[PDB]
């Protein structure tokens, strides 16, 4: 691997960014975290599949 | 007594502490340094329960109830007949459970096998620990632990569950319950394959791993394999124990309102039109 | 119905007692089904013990083994018993550990003890041997993870004993079972098998911690380089797991 | 009883925060003025006052009427008797007296 | 100056896929930040501008 | 798999050189911070 | 540390295994379309092999989709075909059972009529799937343990929605088709009939539910502990006992005084899981038909605990003291 | 210019699938934010007209 | 133009199935959107016309 | 138009016919169920009203 | 002056990927924490300035 | 102070990465705890200074 795990790491890092980014513009932690979790699975999953 | 094959496995060594001072067998049981402590703590806790039952006035196993102290006593010690006996038994219970897990380490070390069993038991201990000491510490009183009674500790579950107005809406309860109903489903199906393959209809040859492997491929379109089922079966059970610890440690230390009110984040998202 | 038969014994109470009787019979049935192997009990000296337990032995059941291997009635004499065990009692009574009389790893006692299984390879549904090297297997290849073929093997004390030459797979289940080790001349002579559960694969090496460098020359060998029998599998695996306690005195002696 | 699980959890930060409207009421209430013998009633001091509160003393009437305007957030309450808010307020005055006495 | 040597370290396909994903996601959220504000929301401005 | 004596001469020379460079900025930053807003 | 067999360190993939076959001609109903997933292969088999489609499988899938659609499309109509509102309230919507006033008669479509029609298709789909399990075992010449275990689950499924409503004489006793609503029914069911904690069969079913998770954690870890001796090949250990079965047995014998065999463990495993809905099915059947109040039943039978302390909060603290003022 | 060389890196069949999925999802997302607003919602706008 | 070359890249069997489910799902979604609006709900409009 | 018969070269008639039959019936049940939900097109409720 | 030995230790591919990810996240979080303030918020600054 | 013998027992790859991560975390922690205080928060300091 060493690339699928790395791409997964970018996804979880983006989810943390998405959570705090949405909290800055309002929203709430749980509302922001849900989109952060959702962004982790989609973007992280796509990156691991689009490029290996 | 021994078994037909037990003699060649009873070799000296493998202890974590105490060496050959305690390294012997009493009947079928293995006694170690932690087998001595297990015997002491379990017997002390058992006797104290019946001592408390004697002072409670009843020896009926359904009606025996040793209860924690009041919330006023805080994290300090309480009088023995006013909730202090429960605290002593908890120390004995924790000491007996930890010793039991450490005794399992010595046994599996003497047999040259893995430490999966003691590790899995630790999750069960962690669920017990988070119910009796971890959660009361966060909530600031020893009276938040469940009482030591066969039917009394169901009343604690009933009131703790209804202390949040609907305990089915707990997101961690939702996840944790899903793991029991699935682990039992996995246990039923896994135990059926081995039984079905090893016990075919009378007059038929027994089936090998290939036959059971292709059964679920024919049945649900995918088979996890002989190794995978145990590997995923432990994970389902361990996750069940872990998530059950989560659902009760966030009820009161992290969340004080009703559990249906938690889902208000989903209902009132900005994306949803008004 | 809301009417009680006598006192306060209603239909719900009756069903509870029926389950109690059924459960007692179920526990009796379940426990006796677990006594098909290992009984009678015997004692430390080998003679049958005076105590045999509250549960009598079950009636004989027959397994119709496939591939023309005959029948098998589990309650009876066990063909997996080992003889001439290199052990001696440490006490004149019962309930005390046995001490090996020689090299425990070589003699196969305790954690290194094997069982006298059949001296034939395990077979798949077709009848061919279940475990074969990937050299013989057609169309099989590594699809994920780290390929261990060619990596050096590092023993439990850090010694390099050789490089992985081949790797045996279970083509029926597409699962890796063993790794072949090409022992160096300074450590061994030929090839040895290590089960996949006692090897940790790294990016540049494979590490086996249960066996030191000097213990590799005594790993049991296979009669043929194309298949491994059930007895050979049981001897090879037991040797590695026996090194988790017999590699050096520090492992045998208490850690505290 | 101890061990039954019968307890109510609450955050200490939430406990230390009282009702924000408590200080609002304290800033709006006032001590009652005890009437003296033959005091001037609101019915004769003013005009178009409902009999439910026309017997109040003139300072008590002014004290109560000013508070009700602040309590209900209606700066012109009980000014025009024909207004619907005035008629509702008069009935709802009888509501409040009933609650404190019957219930 | 001789930045062209970066392609001797990074696989051109490995970076092009990541660069495409990064640029769109950056452009997507940078547009969404403006919509959150009440001054740069062009959808909200047109409603207010038309009165 | 281990280092020789010669390699440690160069490795430590760089590390100590970088350490002084990193600390040179840090001491300047702390000096400027104290003037702007002292904490003593 | 030592390699714990939780993730495979290397995967080998060859030609797809199409499965064994006999004179029953299993291959003519097989899809023969296979795919390999490496992500799932880290923990289990990596092949998504062909699925046997017969008639019980097809009938169950078609009728199951009809139940899914009828329940689902009713929910969409309930929010006025508003997709954003359908997604938002997805966990809250349901298809409520008929009102109690209609008894066992057929209610109007908007008042539980579609519930009965949808429940009819779900009953067909579940029973057809059971027949497929029974038929597949017979065609594979294997034991019918899968069908018998699944029949135990259906017993609670039948009691909860079919048998008990008939005994009470009202279709209103069924379970609503909703995510949160069938949790609301579960809580309301316990409250209406006393306290379901004091149902002896509910207590007994919990014993076998906890035992099921207990035993599969014990069995899952034990096999992973002996997988270094080829312990994952359970079937071959039954026919020819190796050192894996001996150590696994001796570990539990030295721990708790008795053990099992490689076959007998799966008899314990089968029976605890099967007894979980069998006992619960009896408890639900007796609830409402016989008892109608479980705590009062417990008081009558003298296993309800009694407490002597006071109940109000004024007996333990004060309102000012709790508020810290 | 020389942009045609991108196909020496990208697989045409593997990028066309991604482009097709991306384009529709982008189009649906923009069509959905318009309906969220009260100014560009042509469904609600038509209801206001002739009413 | 010369768009026919798309079939040298796309497999006709796999594409035709993909758009067959896409076209209907798109059509069903749009038909459902109208049913959620008061102005374009032809089922509810007929009821009002009768009264 | 006249040469659509080539679709049977791409598509297997066996699986197309089975899929078409399931889709056609599941379609027919959908509209029939939709009509029964409305207060104006419920032919069962209309007959009761005329009584 | 001797710092170029640093590339004899770490692989340029590994460090460059790690550096690029860290550089963006550091820049992103500095911008975000800057927006959370009521003083250095150029989006809210324009709204106040316009009014 | 030569102390070069220390590098003989240390892997340069592991120690350099270990301290680099730790050094950044220490600096980030000090900056963060410095922001928490109401006197050393230079973000709030500018806001008060401007007013
Ligand atoms: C120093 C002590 C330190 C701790 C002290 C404090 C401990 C507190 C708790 C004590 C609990 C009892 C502990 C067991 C006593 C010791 C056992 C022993 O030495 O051997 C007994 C002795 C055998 O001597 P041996 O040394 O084992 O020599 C080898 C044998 O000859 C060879 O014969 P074998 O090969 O045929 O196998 C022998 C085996 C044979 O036994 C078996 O086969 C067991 C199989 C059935 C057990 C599994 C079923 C349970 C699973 C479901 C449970 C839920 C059901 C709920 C109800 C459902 C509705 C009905 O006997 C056992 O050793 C089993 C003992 C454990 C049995 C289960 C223990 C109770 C579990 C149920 C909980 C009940 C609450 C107890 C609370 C008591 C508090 C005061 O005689 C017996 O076998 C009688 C069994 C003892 C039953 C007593 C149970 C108490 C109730
Ligand atoms: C009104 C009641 C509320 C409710 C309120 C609660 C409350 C309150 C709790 C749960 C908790 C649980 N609930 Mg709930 N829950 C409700 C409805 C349900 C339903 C259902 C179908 O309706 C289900 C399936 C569950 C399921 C569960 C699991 C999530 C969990 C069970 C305990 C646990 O995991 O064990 C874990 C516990 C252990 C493994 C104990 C370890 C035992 C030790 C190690 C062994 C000691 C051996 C002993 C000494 C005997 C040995 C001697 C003998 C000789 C052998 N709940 C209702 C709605 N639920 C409980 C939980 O999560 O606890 C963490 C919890 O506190
Ligand atoms: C306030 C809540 C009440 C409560 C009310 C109930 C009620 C009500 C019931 C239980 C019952 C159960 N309770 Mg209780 N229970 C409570 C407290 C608890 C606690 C706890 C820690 O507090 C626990 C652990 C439990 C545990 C349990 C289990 C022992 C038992 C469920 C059996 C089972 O496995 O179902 C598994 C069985 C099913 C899920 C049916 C299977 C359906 C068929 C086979 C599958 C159809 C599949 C379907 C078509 C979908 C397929 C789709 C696929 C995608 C293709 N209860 C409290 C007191 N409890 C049950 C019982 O009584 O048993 C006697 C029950 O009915
Ligand atoms: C992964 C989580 C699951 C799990 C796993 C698990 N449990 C385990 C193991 C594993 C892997 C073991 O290896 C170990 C074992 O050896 O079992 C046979 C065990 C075990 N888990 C057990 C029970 C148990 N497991 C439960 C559940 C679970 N454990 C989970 C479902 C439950 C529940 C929730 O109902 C119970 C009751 C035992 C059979 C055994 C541990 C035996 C032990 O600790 O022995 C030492 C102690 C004594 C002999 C007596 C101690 C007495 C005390 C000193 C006094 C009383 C204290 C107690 C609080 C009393 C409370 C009574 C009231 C609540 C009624
Ligand atoms: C009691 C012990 C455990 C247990 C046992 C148990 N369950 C079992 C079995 C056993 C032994 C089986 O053999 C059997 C099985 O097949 O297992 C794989 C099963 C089973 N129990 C299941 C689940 C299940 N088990 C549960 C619980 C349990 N049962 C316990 C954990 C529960 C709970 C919590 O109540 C459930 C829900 C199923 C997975 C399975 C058999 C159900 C089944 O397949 O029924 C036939 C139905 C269908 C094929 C279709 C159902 C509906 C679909 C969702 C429709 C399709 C939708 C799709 C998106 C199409 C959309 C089309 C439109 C867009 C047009
Ligand atoms: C395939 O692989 C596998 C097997 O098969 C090879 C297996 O089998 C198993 C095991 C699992 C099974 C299901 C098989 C059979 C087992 C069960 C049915 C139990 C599992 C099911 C449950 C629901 C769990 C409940 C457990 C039960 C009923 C068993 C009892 C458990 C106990 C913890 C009680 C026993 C403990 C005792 C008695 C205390 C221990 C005693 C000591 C340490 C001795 C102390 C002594 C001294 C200090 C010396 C001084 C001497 C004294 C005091 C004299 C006193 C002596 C006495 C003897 C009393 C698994 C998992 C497996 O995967
Ligand atoms: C609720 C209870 C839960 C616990 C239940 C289980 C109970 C206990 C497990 C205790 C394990 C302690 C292990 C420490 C042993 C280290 C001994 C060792 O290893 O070093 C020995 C030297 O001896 C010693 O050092 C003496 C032991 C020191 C005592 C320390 C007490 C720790 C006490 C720890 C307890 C802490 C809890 C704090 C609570 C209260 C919190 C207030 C040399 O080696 P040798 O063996 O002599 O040489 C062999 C020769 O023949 C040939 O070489
Ligand atoms: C509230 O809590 C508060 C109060 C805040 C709190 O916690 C107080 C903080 C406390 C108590 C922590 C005390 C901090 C301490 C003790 C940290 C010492 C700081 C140190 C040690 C600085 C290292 C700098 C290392 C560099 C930057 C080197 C530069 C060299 C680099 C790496 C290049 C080297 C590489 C080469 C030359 C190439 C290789 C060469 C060849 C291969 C030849
Ligand atoms: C996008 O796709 C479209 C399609 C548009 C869509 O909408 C998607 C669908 C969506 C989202 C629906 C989601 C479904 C949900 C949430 C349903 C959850 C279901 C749950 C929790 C089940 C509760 C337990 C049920 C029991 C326990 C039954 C027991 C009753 C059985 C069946 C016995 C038989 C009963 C009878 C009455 C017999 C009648 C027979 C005769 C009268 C002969
Ligand atoms: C009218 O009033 C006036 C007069 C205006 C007034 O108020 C006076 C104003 C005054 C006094 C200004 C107050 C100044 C302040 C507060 C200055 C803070 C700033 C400080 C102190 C430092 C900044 C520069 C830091 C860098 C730029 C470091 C460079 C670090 C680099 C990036 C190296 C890091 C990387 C590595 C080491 C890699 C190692 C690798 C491995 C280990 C692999
Ligand atoms: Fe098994």
């Amino acid at each position: 691997m060493t690339c699928t795990i790395t791409c997964w790491g970018i996804g979880v890092l983006l989810g943390i960014m998405t959570t705090v980014g949405l909290m800055v513009v309002g929203w709430s932690f749980l509302q922001g975290a849900f989109m952060g979790v959702l962004a982790w699975l989609i973007v992280g999953g796509v990156l691991a599949v689009a490029v290996c | 007594a021994l078994l037909s094959f037990e003699r060649k496995y009873r070799v000296r060594g493998g202890t974590l502490i105490g060496g050959d001072l305690f390294d012997f067998w009493v009947g079928p049981f293995y006694v170690g340094f932690f087998g001595v402590t297990t015997a002491f703590f379990a017997l002390l806790g058992t006797i104290l329960i019946f001592w408390g039952a004697s002072q409670q006035g009843t020896f009926n196993p359904w009606l025996i109830n040793i209860a924690p102290p009041d919330l006023s006593y805080g994290l300090g010690m309480a009088p023995l007949m006013e909730g202090g006996l429960w605290q002593i038994i908890t120390i004995c219970a924790i000491g007996a459970f930890v010793s039991w897990a450490l005794r399992e380490v010595e046994i599996c070390r003497k047999l040259g096998m893995g430490y999966h069993v003691p590790f899995a038991f630790s999750v069960a201990i962690f669920a017990y620990v988070t119910l009796v000491v971890f959660r009361p510490l966060l909530m600031g009183a020893w009276g938040h632990g469940f009482p030591y009674g066969i039917w009394s500790h169901l009343d604690w579950v009933s009131n703790t569950g209804y202390a949040y107005l609907h305990f089915h809406y707990n997101p961690a309860h939702m996840i944790a319950v899903t793991f029991f109903f699935t682990t039992t489903l996995a246990l039923a199906l896994h135990g059926a394959l081995v039984l079905s393959a090893a016990n075919p209809p009378k007059g038929e040859e027994v089936k090998g791993p290939d036959n059971e492997d292709t059964f679920f491929r024919d049945f649900i379109g995918y088979s996890i394999g002989t190794l995978g089922i145990h590997r995923v079966g432990l994970l389902l059970a361990l996750n069940a124990g872990f998530w059950s610890a989560v659902c009760i440690i966030i009820s009161g230390p992290v969340w004080t309102k009703g559990w249906p009110e938690w889902w208000n984040w989903w209902l009132e998202m900005p994306i949803w039109p008004s | 119905m809301e009417e009680t038969f006598f006192g306060n014994f209603d239909l719900a109470s009756l069903s509870l007692w029926l389950f109690y009787g059924f459960f007692a019979l179920l526990i009796y049935y379940l426990q006796t089904e677990n006594m098909r192997e290992g009984y009678p009990l015997e004692d430390d000296d080998g003679n049958t013990a005076a105590n045999q337990g509250p549960f009598p032995l079950p009636k004989e059941k027959t397994f119709k083994l496939q591939h023309g291997r005959g029948e098998l009635t589990l309650p009876g004499e066990d063909v997996q018993r080992r003889d001439n065990l290199a052990l001696r009692k440490t006490a004149h009574g019962n309930g005390f550990p046995m001490e090996p009389t020689g090299d425990p790893m070589l003699d196969g006692v305790g954690p290194a003890s094997w069982s006298k299984r059949r001296d034939v390879p395990e077979l798949d549904a077709h009848g061919h041997p279940k475990i074969v090297p990937m050299s013989a297997a057609e169309g099989f290849g590594v699809s994920a993870g780290t390929d261990p073929r060619g990596l050096p093997v590092m023993a439990g004390d850090g010694e390099i004993v050789g490089l992985v030459s081949d790797m045996w797979i279970d083509e029926a289940e597409q699962l890796v079972r063993y790794l072949e080790i090409e022992l160096d001349p300074e450590w061994g002579d030929g090839k040895r098998l290590v089960q996949r559960e006692m090897v940790r694969i790294k990016s540049d090496r494979v590490k086996v911690r249960s066996i030191y460098g000097k213990h590799f020359k005594n790993v049991p060998k296979t009669k043929s380089p194309n298949q491994v029998t059930l007895l050979e599998e049981d001897k090879i695996m037991a040797y590695y797991a026996g090194g988790t306690l017999y590699a050096d005195e520090s492992r045998l002696e208490p850690q505290l | 009883p101890r061990g039954t699980g019968m307890s109510v959890p609450e955050f200490v930060s939430d406990l230390d925060t009282p009702d924000p409207t408590i200080e609002v009421f304290l800033a709006s209430t006032s001590d009652p003025v005890i009437p003296e013998e033959g005091a001037q009633t609101a019915g004769e001091a003013y005009e178009n006052v409902d009999p439910v509160l026309a017997d109040l003393t003139v300072e008590n009437y002014d004290r109560l009427l000013a508070a009700m305007r602040s309590w209900t957030g209606i700066p012109d309450l009980l000014e025009d008797p024909d207004h619907y808010q005035s008629k509702v307020a008069i009935n709802m005055i009888q509501m409040n007296q009933t609650i404190n006495e019957e219930w | 100056s001789k930045f062209y040597k970066i392609w001797l370290i990074f696989d051109p396909r490995r970076v092009f896929v990541a660069q495409g994903v990064f640029l769109f996601l950056l452009a997507a959220m940078i547009h969404l930040v403006l919509l959150s504000t009440e001054h740069f929301n062009w959808f909200e401005l047109a409603a207010a501008n038309a009165a | 798999t281990g280092l020789t004596d010669e390699q440690a001469q160069e490795l430590h020379s760089v590390y100590m050189s970088g350490l002084w460079l990193f600390s040179a900025v840090a001491v300047v930053a702390h000096l400027a911070t104290f003037i702007w807003r002292p904490w003593f | 540390p030592e390699y714990q067999n939780i993730f495979t360190q290397v995967q080998v993939q060859g030609p797809a295994e199409l499965g064994v076959d006999n004179e029953n001609n299993l291959t003519e109903e097989r899809t023969t379309g296979t795919g390999f997933s490496q992500l799932i292969g880290w923990i289990g088999n990596a092949q998504l092999g062909p699925i046997y489609l017969g008639w019980f499988g097809i009938i169950s899938l078609v009728t199951g989709t009809l139940w899914f659609n009828i329940v689902g499309f009713n929910m969409l109509s309930q929010v006025g075909y508003s997709i954003p509102e359908f997604i938002r309230q997805l966990f809250w919507l349901a298809l409520e059972p008929p009102s109690p006033e209609y008894g066992l008669r057929m209610p109007p479509l908007d008042d539980g009529g579609w519930f009965i029609i949808a429940s009819f298709f779900l009953l067909v789909s579940v029973i057809s799937w059971w027949l497929r399990s029974y038929q597949l075992a017979e065609m594979h010449k294997m034991g019918k343990h899968v069908a018998w275990a699944f029949a135990a689950a259906i017993w609670l499924f039948l009691v909860l929605g079919l048998f008990r409503p008939i005994l009470m004489g009202s279709w209103s006793e069924a379970v609503p088709y909703g995510i949160f609503p069938h949790l609301d029914w579960t809580t309301a069911f316990s409250i209406r009939y006393g306290n379901l904690y004091y149902n002896p069969f509910h207590a007994l079913s919990i014993v076998f539910l906890y035992g099921s998770v207990l035993l599969f954690a014990m069995h899952g870890a034990t096999i992973l502990a002996v997988t270094r001796f080829g312990g994952d090949r359970e079937l071959e250990q039954i026919y020819d006992r190796g050192t894996a079965s001996e150590r696994a047995g001796l570990f539990w014998r030295w721990t708790m005084g008795f053990n099992a065999t490689m076959e007998g463990i799966h008899r314990w495993a089968w029976w605890f899981a099967v007894l979980t809905p069998i006992t619960g099915g009896i408890g639900i059947l007796l609830t409402g038909t016989v008892v109608d109040n479980w705590f009062l039943w417990a008081v009558e039978h003298n296993f309800a605990p009694d407490y002597t302390q006071d109940y109000g909060y004024e007996a333990y603290t004060t309102y000012d003291g709790f508020l810290g003022r």
